[PDB]
């Protein structure tokens, strides 16, 4: 996949290929599939959640206030989920951290870009990933086969991690 | 008769108890009590989705397979109707 | 280093087992002779945007659940 | 727009049954109408995925952003429906004349009620905090009159899409 990184159709012999060069290839494209098909809503809900728990950041003087501020930092932490997502699929953080992660505290910094808020939609991003990859739902309110996905959950845990400690 | 103007009604809840912003968009006469900390919005707008929005909201879908957590399944690869 | 074109991978996943409708002509390698020849991976690199109707609609929800304090 | 604080706020709130909890039902909703609207449309889709094959009807962006939206404009006046204890504007406004607008489109039925099914079932859950997500903090009580309340006005603009 580095090719588009820097549309690739993966089917077939070559899905076939792909899944035995990553550790448990169909539970990770399960992963994947929960996190990008609820994106939206994985979004907003850490970036309100963020905002409910301190209000200030839509007050005029807070980071959020306007539309277009909104927007931007919506349109962040959607950036971030996508690089989490592509570290998931790939199985490491190489392009999270050279992509998404180098020089963007710098960036937040010269922006007045609050640390805590962001710590605090990357930490409810987390915990909602983190769920639906431990998600131990009844199999009839389950989409995937009902199993053990821990060791999953816990490599994507730490690719937030890494969000968090270049940011703080 | 539906209008054919798209607007609706968007309510929002205001249960501010505890906040110490001081606001002043209800002009009538003050409770002296909770419900000065407290207001419902009424405005009746034109429901908006964008075609950025709608892209997005496509290719969430388009997997057919993934839901929200501990919810029933109704996916299927077949036309129903 | 971020290049600050807002620019993220999007990935899709296609569990098409069992669907008949859709033209299975994206991908042009071989065949796996298995389940995967029903299934797909897509990968694009997109402009990330969000529209002033999500940015308004987040704004309204937030406004109905700012947390009291008692 | 209009703002009902205070006093106003009082009054409209013996003027309705249960009208503290009424407003946490309300809020319930419109605090979750993303999320609502996005369960109901890719259920909806989920389940005949030919309403986005290259021939339905939910298919381009600009169609399947009217989709969005109207799944909102139906939420949005049975939340005022809730609000206001009553159902006469959502009829007025929101379904007369709508199946027929519909059947001259072409907007599928089954597909009408299949996201009105799934916006009531969530909305419900909401309410009565049965949902996963409990970000709405509520004092423990019954709550069950009110989301059958609600469900009579899904099941009203079902009535009228059928
Ligand atoms: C929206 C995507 C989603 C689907 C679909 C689903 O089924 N569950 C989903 C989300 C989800 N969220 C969490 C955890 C949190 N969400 C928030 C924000 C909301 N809480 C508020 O107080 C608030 C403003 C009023 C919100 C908006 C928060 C704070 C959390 C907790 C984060 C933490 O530190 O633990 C989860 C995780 C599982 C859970 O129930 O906590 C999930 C799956
Ligand atoms: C809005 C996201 C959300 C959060 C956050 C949360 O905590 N709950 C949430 C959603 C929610 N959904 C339902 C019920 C249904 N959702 C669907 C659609 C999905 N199923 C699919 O198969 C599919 C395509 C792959 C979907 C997308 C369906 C069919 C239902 C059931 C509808 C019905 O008529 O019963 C609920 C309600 C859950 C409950 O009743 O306990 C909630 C809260
Ligand atoms: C406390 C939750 C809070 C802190 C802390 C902070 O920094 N900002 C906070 C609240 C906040 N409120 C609003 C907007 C509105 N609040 C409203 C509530 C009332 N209006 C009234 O007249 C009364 C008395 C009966 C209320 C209880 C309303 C109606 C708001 C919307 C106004 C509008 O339509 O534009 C915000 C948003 C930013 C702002 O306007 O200050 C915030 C951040
Ligand atoms: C079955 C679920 C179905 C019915 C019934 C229906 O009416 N439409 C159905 C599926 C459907 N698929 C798609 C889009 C894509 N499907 C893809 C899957 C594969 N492509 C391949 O080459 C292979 C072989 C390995 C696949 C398993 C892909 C890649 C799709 C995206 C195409 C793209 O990016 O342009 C849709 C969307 C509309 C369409 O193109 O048919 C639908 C509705
Ligand atoms: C944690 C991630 C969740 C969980 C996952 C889980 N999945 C399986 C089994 C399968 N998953 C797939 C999925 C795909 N393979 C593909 O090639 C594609 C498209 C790109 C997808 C979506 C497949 C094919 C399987 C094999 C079984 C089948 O054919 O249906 C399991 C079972 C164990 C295993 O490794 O096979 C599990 C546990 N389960 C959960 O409960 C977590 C929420
Ligand atoms: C079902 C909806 C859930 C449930 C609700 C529940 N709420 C209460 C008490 C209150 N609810 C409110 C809410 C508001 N009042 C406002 O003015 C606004 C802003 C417009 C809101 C959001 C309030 C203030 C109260 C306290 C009222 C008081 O004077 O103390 C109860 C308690 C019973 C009652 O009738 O008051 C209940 C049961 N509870 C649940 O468990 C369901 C999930
Ligand atoms: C989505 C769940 C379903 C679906 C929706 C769909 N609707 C349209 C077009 C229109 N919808 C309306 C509805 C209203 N107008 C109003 O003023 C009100 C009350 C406030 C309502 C409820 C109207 C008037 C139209 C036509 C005009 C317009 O959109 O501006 C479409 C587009 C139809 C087309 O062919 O272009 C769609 C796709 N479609 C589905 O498949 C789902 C079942
Ligand atoms: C949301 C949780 C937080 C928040 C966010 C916020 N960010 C910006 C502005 C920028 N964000 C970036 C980030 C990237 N660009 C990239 O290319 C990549 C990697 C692919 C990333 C992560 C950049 C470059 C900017 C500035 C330039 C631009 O937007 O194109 C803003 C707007 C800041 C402003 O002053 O206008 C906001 C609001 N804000 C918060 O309060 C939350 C904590």
């Amino acid at each position: 996949f580095s090719r588009v990184v820097t549309a690739a159709y993966v089917g077939g012999a070559d899905l076939q290929a792909l899944k035995k060069f990553v550790s448990e290839g169909n539970k990770r494209l399960d992963a994947v599939n929960a996190i990008v098909s609820n994106a939206s809503c994985i979004v907003s809900d850490a970036v309100s959640g963020m905002i409910c728990e301190n209000p200030a950041l839509i007050s005029p003087s807070g980071n959020c206030y306007t539309n277009r501020r909104m927007a931007a930092c919506l349109r962040d932490a959607e950036i971030i989920l996508r690089y989490v997502s592509y570290s998931l699929l790939s199985g490491d953080s190489s392009v999270l951290e050279d992509r998404c992660l180098s020089g963007l505290k710098e960036t937040y910094s010269s922006l007045g870009v609050p640390t805590a808020g962001n710590l605090r939609a990357v930490g409810i991003m987390k915990a909602t990933c983190v769920a639906f990859i431990n998600n131990t739902s009844q199999q009839k309110k389950l989409s995937t086969p009902a199993g053990d996905c821990s060791a999953l959950a816990s490599e994507v845990a730490g690719y937030f991690d890494k969000v968090s400690a270049a940011l703080a | 008769a539906i209008k054919k103007d798209q607007k609706a009604p968007i309510i929002t809840i205001f249960d501010n108890r505890g906040c110490e912003v001081k606001k002043n968009n209800y002009s009538g006469a003050k409770a002296n009590g909770m419900e000065d900390d407290q207001c419902v919005k009424l405005t009746m707008e034109t429901i908006t989705v964008s075609e950025t929005t709608a892209a997005k909201k496509l290719q969430e879908f388009i997997g057919l397979k993934a839901t929200a957590i501990n919810v029933p399944q109704i996916s299927g690869v077949t036309k129903k109707y | 280093a971020i290049k600050k074109d807002q620019k993220a991978p999007v990935v899709t996943i296609f569990d098409a087992r069992g669907c008949k409708d859709h033209s299975n002509k994206e991908y042009t390698g071989a065949k796996a002779g298995g389940m995967e020849d029903d299934q797909c991976v897509k990968l694009t690199m997109e402009t990330i945007k969000v529209g002033d109707d999500v940015a308004a609609k987040v704004l309204g929800e937030c406004l109905s659940e700012l947390k009291s304090r008692k």
